[PDB]
């Protein structure tokens, strides 16, 4: 009975940010900050009062909190929200990144900034709704409801140095990819619901009731394929990764929309909740193909990230490789690999969010993004190159940061399942180190390759430094003491894994 | 006891304070903060050793917290302390304090003073984590930490891109080694369910009663990680290039911390290696080949630092030969003595470079023995210790113990390889010394001077109880082995005096010959290993990165948009605006519909 407020506080806050622009041009940033602070504090309240650490695995379904309300009773569709440890971790993560995205868009005081904050909070509310929806139609509705504000934020408030048509092309390509994947998901959902209706005789879109639906091997494989295509576009999984570097590069130059919509990965959670339990035999049959796609994604993203002359495209391909690691973790049958996948998702979110914030600060300081044109910037700034070195160290897979923890439990569980793919993924870790060193070399080390690089740049403000240091502290504490996160996710992950293993 | 956490925390506190100062403090304040943190770590290490020897040398455990706990996967954040860990902690803290004081003198008036001291404090904290680790994963934390600090310290002078290229080459080769170590970790956890060293030793013999292939692969992968970190065959190509940074950094890496991590890994996991004798024999063979190749390569080099690099490579090969003949006590004693005299040699070479200017070749300078007397004495003592000069130098006792362990286990080929290596070590050491030196009493230099003599050989590590006892040789064989080592050393010394001290006609005639030039250009480039690694790994990686730099999968997924656009342009040809064509199209569609209805029926 608290989750609808988790979804509706961002929407009401976005409406208030649009409406309060007439009171003052610098008003709606404060309203967005207050609403995202309320959402984050309420997520932390759900964490504190949920008692997730003492919760054991009991089998799907098992929700710490729930809410049901009829929406389209002709089809048996209800607004049905449910929270357990995994969804709560993702909701806390998107609340924190929403606060960071509001704080990152500070000191951008222009006309129609209230609308910018409106699409920001609508994206974040859609992300929360994706995490909390446990029925197919509302999950698809939030899956595709986030994309219109994302499209308009990319296309209208995007990179001001772009042609104006390149932003349109990137936003349209991203929208077409995500919406076509969503429509394939809707076909799979509809066919699953119709198979359930033919089997029993009732109409329902509910995930608890759609579980244990009897179907043949080919039908289950096709439904798995539709779900996996939808989740493979948004993870991204190669060759469906083409939207992500173009969307990241042409996004607003603050970087707030990256953290709000593109950086957070609902596709791995979607695979965990709606692909392994619903079609476990089909997922077991598809596991070699998905794990090899994850291997190819890791190495492809590494080779792309080394070859990029732009920072934002480089970080986008880092995201591609890290979600290749997560996709390898998903299709195993180990609880250790899944727990590492959860840690990897959270830590990659924090690390790449810090990377995108620092790239936005670097661009707002030096007004370029070409790595071949700047260099030797350690001596020219106060705080930015050291923090960028730390975040490249974190994305490199270094102990003391949560990324190492995440991908190493991923590799431990995967080796317990499949040794060869683990071997090739560890060589992918070598490649990740390679591109991190290459970005650090081409960006901050050496002699300055242009006159703007050979000039003294003002230091970062208290706000940007404080939020980057908050990200740093969170990453270090996750690296050294990951036990609260593992204890929160343990019950949900045990439910998903125990469902996946004995039904095949 | 229970102050190991202080020995980790105080370098960390120094690192945080010196990083967050970012140059705002004075050089004196940053110097005393960094040097005081390391010195207090060394003093707490001294108190720890006093408390360890006060008791009956019992192994102590301080479990701080639990790192990760997922089902059976229980990796803990615990610190263990025995004779081996006490030896490594004392070596790291003392040699790091000496190097820190020397660098506090040496870095005056340079950019990034506090950054340098923060990086070195993080280096010392990471190595203390590595040597005090209770399990394999905390040792992996220290492994990656010392690799990262090696990268951050080799490229300290970041403005020169060659320093950056050297630092990232070092980081990539070490990361390949740590991937091999991760393979060892995965195999050991999959087979035994734990990564604690004592637990692995306990549950190893029961689990591998039928098949020993997985334990063999685990020990082989541990060997791969060890030779990655210690710069041995075949991952040794980074150590020569690793002197782009300062000479205190090179002293720390080659003596105190970095190259000795593989020896600690092999010695700590000796219980697993004893059940796989073939892998331990491979460790010995790899060390022998590495020391031979390093001795051949250091004979032709024209830099002080690179000669000292291949000297460090040959000494680490001696340690690996000692580990391969199950002479563990000899290996750790040689680690102590080699850390002492290699820190002495690197600080003396740093003073030689600073006294000179522009970092010149060794062939340009000669007769520097009168220019700097004290640095000449330091370099002479370090060279005598490195060349294993008998009865005065600790290196003689260390190499004698290694060779006695090789004889007592029936290893003749490894013995003669060690003898040839000692001959070549004396050869290149006094070749370099007689080339650079022929033709203000700082206290770290004095302490390293004292420790490089037999005074350092008087200190015996408390390895009785941790590592197995080396088998004892007969007295006559032991005496004639000392005699053979002494005459081999002095024959090398007098040959190096005969060739490079004087008119140098014979050595120039040999170098000017076509086989002589071919051998010199072969051994100058580390036997072609850097070239082979470039042409096998770096060039195809760059070729694939250039081939893929315009995303081929993005084009292979964007061709549906091209097909859609082409189909739309083609279909728009029918909308020509001609009414007669519209009537013709309606009649054509009527014909098609009627024909389809008659065909389908
Ligand atoms: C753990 C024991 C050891 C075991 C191995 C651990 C391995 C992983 C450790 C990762 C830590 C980060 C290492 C890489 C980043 C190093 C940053 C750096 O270079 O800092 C120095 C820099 C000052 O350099 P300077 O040149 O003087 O000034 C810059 C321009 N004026 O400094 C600055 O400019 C300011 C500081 C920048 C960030 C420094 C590192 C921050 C992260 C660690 C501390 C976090 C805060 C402490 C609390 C944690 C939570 C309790
Ligand atoms: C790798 C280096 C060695 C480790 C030290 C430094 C690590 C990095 C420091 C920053 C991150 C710290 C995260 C962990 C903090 C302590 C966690 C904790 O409170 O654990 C609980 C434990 C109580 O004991 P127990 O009941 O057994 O709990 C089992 C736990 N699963 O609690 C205890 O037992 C507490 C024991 C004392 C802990 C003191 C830690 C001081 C750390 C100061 C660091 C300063 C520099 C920070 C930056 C470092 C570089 C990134
Ligand atoms: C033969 C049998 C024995 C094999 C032993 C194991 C392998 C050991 C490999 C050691 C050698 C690694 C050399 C790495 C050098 C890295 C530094 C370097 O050269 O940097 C140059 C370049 C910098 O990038 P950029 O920023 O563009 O620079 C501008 C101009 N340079 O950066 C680059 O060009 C990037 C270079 C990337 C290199 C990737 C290496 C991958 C290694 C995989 C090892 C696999 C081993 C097992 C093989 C299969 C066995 C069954
Ligand atoms: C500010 C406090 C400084 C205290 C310094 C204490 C150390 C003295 C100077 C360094 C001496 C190093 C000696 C190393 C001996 C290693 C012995 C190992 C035995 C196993």
């Amino acid at each position: 009975m608290l989750l609808p407020w988790l979804i509706l506080i961002p929407f009401i806050g976005g409406f208030l940010c649009w409406q309060t622009e007439r009171f003052g041009v610098k008003v709606p940033r404060w309203i967005a900050l207050i609403t995202m602070g309320l959402t984050l504090a309420l997520s932390l309240q759900l964490w504190l009062q949920g008692g997730y650490s003492l919760t054991q695995s009991a089998g799907i379904p098992q929700w710490q909190s729930e809410f049901d309300m009829p929406w389209i009773p002709r089809f048996g569709i209800s607004i049905h929200l449910a929270i357990d440890g995994l969804s709560l971790l993702m909701v806390v993560l998107t609340g924190l990144l929403g606060v960071l995205a509001v704080l990152c868009s500070w000191k951008e005081i222009e006309k129609y900034q209230g609308f910018f904050h409106l699409n920001l909070m609508w994206i974040l509310g859609g992300v929360i709704g994706v995490f909390l929806a446990i029925d197919m139609f509302l999950f698809f509705f939030f899956w595709e409801m986030m994309l219109v504000p994302m499209y308009f934020l990319i296309a209208l408030w995007g990179h001001k140095a772009s042609d104006g048509k390149t932003r349109i092309t990137a936003a349209t390509k991203f929208f077409i990819y995500t919406q076509a994947s969503g429509l394939v998901m809707l076909i799979a959902i509809l066919a699953l619901v119709f198979v359930h209706y033919n089997a029993t005789g009732v109409w329902t879109f509910n995930y608890e009731e759609l579980l244990n639906t009897p179907m043949s091997s080919g039908v289950e494989y096709l439904l798995m394929l539709g779900f996996f295509i939808a989740f493979a576009v948004k993870m991204p999984v190669v060759p469906l990764h083409g939207w992500l570097p173009d969307a990241h590069s042409q996004a607003p130059t603050a970087g707030s929309v990256d953290l709000a919509g593109i950086l957070l990965k609902t596709a791995a959670y979607g695979l965990l909740r709606f692909s392994l339990p619903l079609f476990p035999n089909a997922s077991a049959e598809f596991a070699p193909i998905a794990m090899w796609l994850g291997v190819i994604g890791i190495f492809y993203g590494a080779w792309m990230a080394f070859a990029q002359t732009d920072i934002k495209r480089l970080i986008a391909y880092t995201s591609v490789s890290h979600m290749g690691f997560v996709l390898i973790a998903i299709y195993t049958g180990s609880q250790l690999a899944y727990q590492g996948a959860v840690i990897q998702m959270i830590a990659h979110g924090l690390s790449a969010a810090g990377l995108f914030i620092l790239c936005g600060q670097l661009y707002e300081r030096i007004h370029t993004r070409d790595m071949r044109m700047m260099g030797g910037l350690w001596s020219k700034m106060k705080w930015l190159p050291a923090l960028s070195l730390f975040f490249a160290v974190a994305t490199l897979g270094m102990p003391g940061t949560g990324n190492f923890v995440g991908e190493f439990m991923i590799l431990f569980g995967s080796f317990q399942v499949v040794p060869v793919i683990t071997v090739i993924s560890t060589f992918g870790l070598v490649f990740a180190s390679v591109y991190s060193l290459a970005m650090l070399h081409r960006a901050y080390f050496g002699k300055a390759k242009s006159q703007i690089a050979s000039q003294e740049l003002p230091g970062m403000s208290l706000r940007e430094l404080f939020m980057i240091l908050l990200l740093v502290v969170l990453l270090v504490l996750l690296g050294f003491y990951p036990q609260p996160i593992l204890d929160t996710s343990h019950s949900a992950i045990g439910n998903i894994q125990q469902w996946f293993v004995n039904s095949v | 006891m229970n102050m190991l956490a202080l020995t980790i925390i105080l370098p960390l506190i120094g690192f945080v304070l010196l990083a967050f100062s970012r140059g705002r403090w004075s050089e004196n304040v940053s110097a005393i903060v960094g040097v005081g943190s390391v010195g207090l770590a060394a003093l707490v290490t001294a108190f720890i050793g006093v408390d360890f020897f006060a008791n009956g040398e019992q192994t102590y455990s301080q479990p701080l917290w639990t790192w990760m706990s997922v089902g059976d996967f229980n990796i803990g954040f615990n610190l263990v302390l025995d004779g081996l860990s006490l030896t490594m902690l004392s070596v790291v803290t003392g040699v790091g304090f000496l190097i820190h004081m020397y660098a506090s003198w040496y870095m005056r008036g340079e950019e990034g003073y506090s950054r340098f001291f923060a990086y070195t404090n993080l280096f010392i904290a990471s190595m203390v984590v590595l040597v005090l680790a209770d399990n394999l994963l905390l040792m992996y934390l220290g492994w990656e930490g010392v690799g990262l600090c090696s990268y951050l310290l080799i490229g300290f002078y970041y403005t020169d891109p060659k320093n950056g290229a050297a630092a990232m080459k070092a980081f990539v080769v070490t990361r390949v080694g740590d991937v091999f170590l991760a393979f060892a970790l995965f195999i050991l956890y999959n087979e035994l369910g734990t990564l604690n060293f004592r637990e692995m030793v306990e549950l190893a013999p029961a689990h591998f009663a039928d098949g020993n292939n997985m334990l063999m692969w685990a020990t082989l992968m541990l060997l791969g990680g060890a030779v990655g970190k210690s710069a041995q065959l075949p991952l040794q190509t980074w150590l020569a290039d690793a002197m782009a940074g300062p000479t205190p950094v090179s002293a720390l890496i080659h003596a105190a911390t970095m190259v000795t991590a593989g020896v600690y890994l092999i010695a700590r996991t000796h219980g697993l290696f004893l059940m796989t004798p073939e892998v331990l024999h491979l460790v010995g063979i790899v060390g022998a080949v590495t020391l031979l190749l390093a001795g051949f390569a250091a004979l032709v080099q024209t830099d002080i630092k690179r000669v000292l690099a291949y000297s460090t490579m040959s000494q680490i090969g001696y340690m690996f030969l000692a580990l391969g003949v199950q002479a563990w006590d000899a290996a750790i004693f040689h680690l102590m003595t080699h850390a002492f005299f290699k820190a002495l040699l690197f600080l003396a070479s740093g003073s030689v470079i600073l006294a000179c200017h522009h970092e010149q070749n060794i062939f340009k300078m000669g007769g520097l023995r009168k220019s700097i007397p004290l640095v000449y004495l330091c370099f002479l003592v370090g060279g005598a210790a490195l060349s294993a000069l008998p009865l005065v130098t600790a290196g003689f006792f260390s190499k004698d113990e290694i060779l006695a362990g090789a004889m007592a286990n029936g290893h003749i080929n490894l013995m003669v390889a060690g003898l040839v290596g000692a001959f070549m070590t004396s050869l290149y050491t006094f070749r370099m010394i007689f080339i650079v030196f022929h033709g203000t009493h700082s206290l770290p230099l004095i302490v390293l001077l004292i420790l490089s003599t037999f005074v350092g050989a008087l200190i015996v590590p408390p390895l009785q109880g941790v590592l197995p006892q080396t088998t004892e040789l007969a007295h006559g064989s032991m005496l004639t082995l000392e005699i053979t080592s002494g005459v081999v050393a002095v024959v090398g010394i007098l040959l190096a005096a005969w060739l490079w001290l004087g008119k140098r006609t014979l050595v120039t005639s040999i170098a000017n010959s076509a086989p002589g030039r071919l051998l010199s250009t072969w051994w100058y480039n580390a036997w072609g290993f850097d070239w082979l690694y470039d042409k096998v790994f770096v060039k195809p990686f760059l070729g694939i990165a250039w081939l893929l730099k315009r995303d081929p999968l993005n084009s292979m997924m964007n061709i549906p948009a091209v097909l859609s656009r082409f189909a739309g342009k083609g279909l728009l040809l029918s909308e020509n605006g001609y009414l007669r064509w519209y009537v013709a199209s309606m009649s054509i569609g009527a014909v098609v519909v009627l024909a389809l209805l008659m065909v389908l029926r």
